[PDB]
């Protein structure tokens, strides 16, 4: 865990994903954009085969990342891939949308969106850094403003902690997603309903998801990395969702 | 069940006797069942082995009577080397090696 | 034929090119690899036979159980069956309808006996050495490789001698000996 | 590749057992068959075999380590068996 | 089996008898031996060490 | 008695950290990533059956 | 480790005939030419030697671990399939009292 | 130059893949939940949301309890009543001569919640409500659901007997 020491990197059972594995682990996605930390976090560098080319990845911080967690909890399928378009929701800042979109790829594009100005103001200086990212100013309530900016994207990503976080998400997944496309909301107990309990809110968003025609595949705690979480991957029927 | 702490108190072994200390560690049972298991285990896999012998059927013929050879003693000789590639180095191998 | 839709299949439940109930399952293919025998007809050329056992089987078995003839004449038979040793005990008069099965008189075949006793590596490999001429019973050699071999007579096949494999053998004990030109 | 293997053969095999590095670690259990592909690198803000025997805290625990399991395998087999020969002979 | 019993006559009212040994082999002894005075032979039921010790209960 | 419930909740809080993965603090230290590693199949999620 | 006689040994049929490599005495040629690197190499070859005596030792006491509570937990789990075998012979009496 | 023990082509069965029967040819351990501690599950607070059977309701009748205000008596605190959709199911489903229970099953303070499957059969629609959420309490009085319950950890189920309801893995009972 130092400047010095060398680390094996090896493919993710998820694409896209790396194992730093050293004498500790670390979870690791390939920079797209090399020389720069979006937020200071460590990253490692190897060289590739003229001289050899240099590719540097950079770690993926577990505890600033709701999605982070997931796959260092372990997901079965995670609907993030290297090719797929992305839409994210609630990218504050370039904590996890930056690692999302290298994730993704030069190929996919991800859509960021975030209604506030000042943390949206940084996520333009990244995004002309990073070119899937192309950030969305507007409100995520009202997804007919930005109706023209964003067109069939194939997972929609959720890290609002607004309480209305079911109908947020039914008004992106029915304009935008593509059908068949999964949907990773990230549920956090405290931010929907203070009053009742944090497993009722995760009973009550998921049957809220199922009234929006999303069949959610599986449900993850996160809970060694932040308390009392869930994200929990469905799936966009549309049709037949029985 | 209804036995007191002092009912199963504990037996010690004794040793050797002294002036007996050349033939070095007295055998208590434990130690012979160590030694009558793996005699048993060893005349079972030769009694069995030894069966075989009587029942050779001088006609058999498998087709890796090519790579094995047999010492005039009578059992077979195996390579160090193992390999079928490290067999003996070729002249012009060797005048590179030099 | 083309993985046929759910639609086509309801209509197609029963068609199949493959597999029919006249075919009976492909018991005689699948007994044929096994035992690894040349020509088809062999197999219906057994099965005629171990047929016929258990009508006779049949017949023997309507007769009362205590009648001297019936008693006297299928354990006159059992003495042949095992004999021949297309049954592996002798015990039981109900192995001669339920263990007589052709895999029963195929196994008494050349190659398969050339196999039990080890002299071939696998069972295609003792048709090659019967076809090629190196095996023999007693005095002749044996050309046809679907010889029946009686059980007395399982104890008498050997290498035929000065064979090229009967000397490659004795090379591997460094026992060859070329007075008997082996 | 077949080249650079040494620095490399010695690194993963000192991943694949990195469960006896440090007693006060106790990873998963896992077992970590070498995979395909894989490209060894450094952390940006001296290979890890190099970096450990460096040390001395580490590097005084193997050998009391293998000294206490080396005590261990002899224990029973030819040098106990040529003295209880000995002592029957010596006299 | 040596230094148990003195002489060859003494042995001769102990035969038959049910030796057992430390490590729990069993056994009887059977004729005295005669060239030395005091020793015997004796059939255990498997091959005894010679870092054993016979014993012989008796009342 | 009072020793008891407390040496007993003290070891039984450790089995319930081998049970399943209770959160403790937070992250309080530098560090990012794991100590004890990663597993690539393990997937520790409850799957919605049908 | 057992010694099979070379009387057994020498009439074994093909399929098991029991390979024992016999020495080696006149030096040969590859074992008279290859380099073996001395001095920094060497502590970092006795140190591989080293970590994988202790991987080894500590799987195998682990391992073992594991056996010994196997041996203890079907100790248990024969009892509690006792105590299921017994009542469930009641039961069918008590059943069969009423037919 | 022909090859030796050569054998008419024929159609293999146990290797082919052209046959009906022979066109065949990631661990998953679901984590113990966030909430729950060895058998206490310490996170079901009042007020509570209760899935109801389709023999809870049948006995409910024959015992001349309220729902709602029947299950208060038993439980203490305020709850929540809730029959799904498959349950609902059931009890159109059973006909004519419990069409009393149909009435009182349909009562606005008992809510209704929807499933995602492709059946009727209520008493796995309900367990597979509970392994993955752990925050309901089950109130059944079939025999084999309370057996598939009871080994259900940190589950309170909940029967009715005699006059009022009874709770069992329920630990804050009074
Ligand atoms: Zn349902």
């Amino acid at each position: 865990a130092r400047g010095g020491a060398k680390v094996v990197i090896e493919p993710h059972r998820h694409a896209g994903v790396y194992i730093a594995r050293g004498k500790e682990d670390l979870l690791v996605t390939k920079n797209m954009a090399p020389g720069e930390s979006v937020y200071g976090e460590k990253r490692i560098s190897v060289e590739e085969p003229v001289p050899p080319t240099k590719v540097e990845y950079r770690v993926w911080n577990p505890f600033r990342s709701k999605l982070a967690a997931g796959i260092m909890g372990g997901l079965d399928e995670l609907f993030i891939a290297p090719g797929k378009k992305v839409l994210y929701l609630g990218a504050a800042s370039g904590t996890s949308v930056s690692h999302v979109s290298d994730v993704v790829g030069p190929e996919g594009v991800v859509y960021a969106v975030e209604f506030s100005h000042r943390p949206g103001r940084e996520l333009i200086s990244m995004a002309k850094k990073r070119p899937n990212i192309i950030p969305i100013i507007e409100d995520a309530r009202h997804p007919q403003k930005y109706r023209m900016l964003i067109g069939m994207v194939d997972c929609v990503f959720a890290d609002v902690a607004q309480p209305d976080q079911a109908r947020i998400i039914a008004l992106n997944s029915h304009m935008f997603l593509k059908d068949q496309g999964g949907v990773v909301i990230s549920i956090k107990a405290n931010c929907i309903d203070s009053t009742v309990d944090a497993e009722t809110v995760f009973a009550r968003e998921v049957q809220k998801l199922r009234e929006e025609r999303i069949k959610p595949l599986e449900q993850l705690t996160l809970e060694p990395y932040e308390r009392d979480h869930c994200i929990v991957v469905g799936r966009y029927m549309r049709s037949g969702l029985k | 069940k209804l036995v007191h702490d002092v009912q199963k108190k504990q037996h010690r072994e004794r040793s050797q006797l002294t002036s007996r200390s050349r033939y070095g560690f007295l055998e208590k049972h434990k130690d012979y069942v160590k030694r009558a298991q793996d005699f048993h285990r060893k005349q079972s896999t030769l009694k069995v082995l030894r069966e075989k012998a009587k029942e050779r059927n001088p006609d058999e013929y498998y087709h890796a009577m090519h790579s094995r050879k047999t010492d005039a003693k009578g059992l077979l000789i195996s390579s160090r080397h193992g390999d079928e590639e490290d067999e003996s180095l070729s002249m012009d191998q060797v005048k590179l090696l030099k | 034929v083309r993985k046929l839709k759910h639609h086509e299949q309801k209509l197609l439940k029963k068609v199949d090119f493959l597999e029919w109930k006249q075919d009976q399952g492909h018991r005689d293919t699948q007994v044929m690899r096994t035992y690894h025998i040349q020509n088809r007809e062999d197999y219906h050329k057994y099965n005629r036979i171990c047929g016929d056992i258990r009508r006779l089987a049949n017949k023997l078995s309507l007769l009362p159980p205590t009648d001297p003839f019936r008693r006297k004449h299928e354990q006159l038979l059992l003495d042949k069956l095992y004999a021949m040793g297309v049954l592996t005990t002798k015990s039981k008069i109900s192995d001669l309808e339920n263990k007589v099965t052709v895999s029963a008189i195929c196994r008494r075949r050349l190659p398969v006996i050339m196999h039990r006793l080890k002299m071939a590596e696998t069972i295609q490999d003792a048709v090659k050495f019967i076809e090629q001429g190196h095996v023999r019973v007693g005095p002749n050699l044996i050309n046809d490789p679907a010889y029946l071999v009686t059980r007395n007579m399982e104890d008498y096949v050997t290498w035929v001698d000065n064979s090229k494999i009967k000397k490659t053998l004795l090379r591997y004990r460094n026992q060859i000996d070329d007075f008997d030109f082996s | 590749d077949d080249n650079m293997r040494r620095e490399v053969q010695r690194d993963l095999l000192l991943i694949k057992h990195r469960a006896a590095l440090d007693p006060k670690r106790h990873y998963k259990k896992q077992r970590w068959e070498v995979p395909e592909r894989f490209a060894i690198g450094t952390i940006i803000e001296s290979t890890i075999l190099e970096t450990l025997m460096g040390d001395e805290a580490s590097n005084k625990y193997f050998k009391r380590k293998y000294n206490e399991i080396q005590e261990k395998s002899t224990s029973g087999r030819k040098a106990h068996y040529k003295k209880m020969k000995e002592m029957r002979k010596k006299r | 089996i040596k230094d148990m019993f003195s002489s060859a006559m003494e042995v001769a009212r102990f035969e038959g008898a049910q030796i057992k040994t430390v490590s729990g082999i069993r056994g009887e002894i059977k004729r005295a031996l005669s060239k030395p005075e005091g020793h015997y032979r004796a059939a255990f039921e498997d091959k005894i060490l010679m870092s054993d010790i016979v014993i012989l209960r008796s009342w | 008695s009072r020793v008891k419930k407390r040496k007993k909740y003290q070891k039984a809080q450790k089995k319930l950290k081998s049970v399943r993965a209770v959160y403790s603090g937070g992250q309080s230290g530098v560090y990012e990533g794991e100590k004890t590693g990663i597993k690539k199949g393990l997937t520790r999620s409850v799957k919605f059956k049908n | 480790g057992l010694k099979v006689p070379k009387a057994v040994q020498k009439e074994l049929p093909f399929k098991s005939q029991i390979h024992q490599m016999k020495p080696q005495k006149k030096k040969t040629y590859m074992a008279k030419r290859a380099v073996v690197l001395g001095g920094d190499e060497k502590k970092a070859r006795s140190f591989i030697q080293k970590v994988l005596t202790i991987s080894k030792a500590k799987d195998s006491k682990r391992k073992e671990q594991k056996a010994s509570q196997r041996k203890e937990r079907l100790k248990k789990l024969a009892k509690m399939e006792e105590e299921k075998s017994q009542r469930d012979k009641e039961k069918k009496k008590e059943y069969f009292a009423q037919n | 130059t022909r090859k030796f023990g050569l054998v008419k082509r024929t159609l293999n069965t146990k290797k082919d893949q052209r046959l009906k029967k022979n066109q065949e040819n990631t661990r998953n351990i679901p984590q113990v939940s966030s909430a729950l501690f060895f058998q206490y599950n310490q996170a079901i607070k009042p007020p509570y949301q209760v899935l109801i059977d389709t023999n809870f309701i049948n006995f409910s009748i024959q015992k001349k309890v309220d729902i709602v205000r029947g299950m208060m008596d038993c439980l203490l605190a305020k709850c929540n009543p809730l029959i799904t959709d498959c349950v609902m199911a059931e009890l159109e489903k059973l006909g004519p001569k419990y069409r009393i229970a149909l009435k009182l099953a349909r009562d606005p303070r008992i809510k209704r919640l929807s499933c995602s499957h492709k059946g009727t059969y209520a008493d796995d629609c309900l367990v597979h409500r509970v392994l993955q959420h752990k925050c309901y309490i089950v109130a059944t009085n079939d025999a084999g659901l309370k057996q598939r319950i009871r080994k259900i950890p940190g589950i309170p189920l909940m029967s009715v007997g005699g006059h009022a309801y009874v709770i069992e893995k329920l630990p804050d009972v009074f």
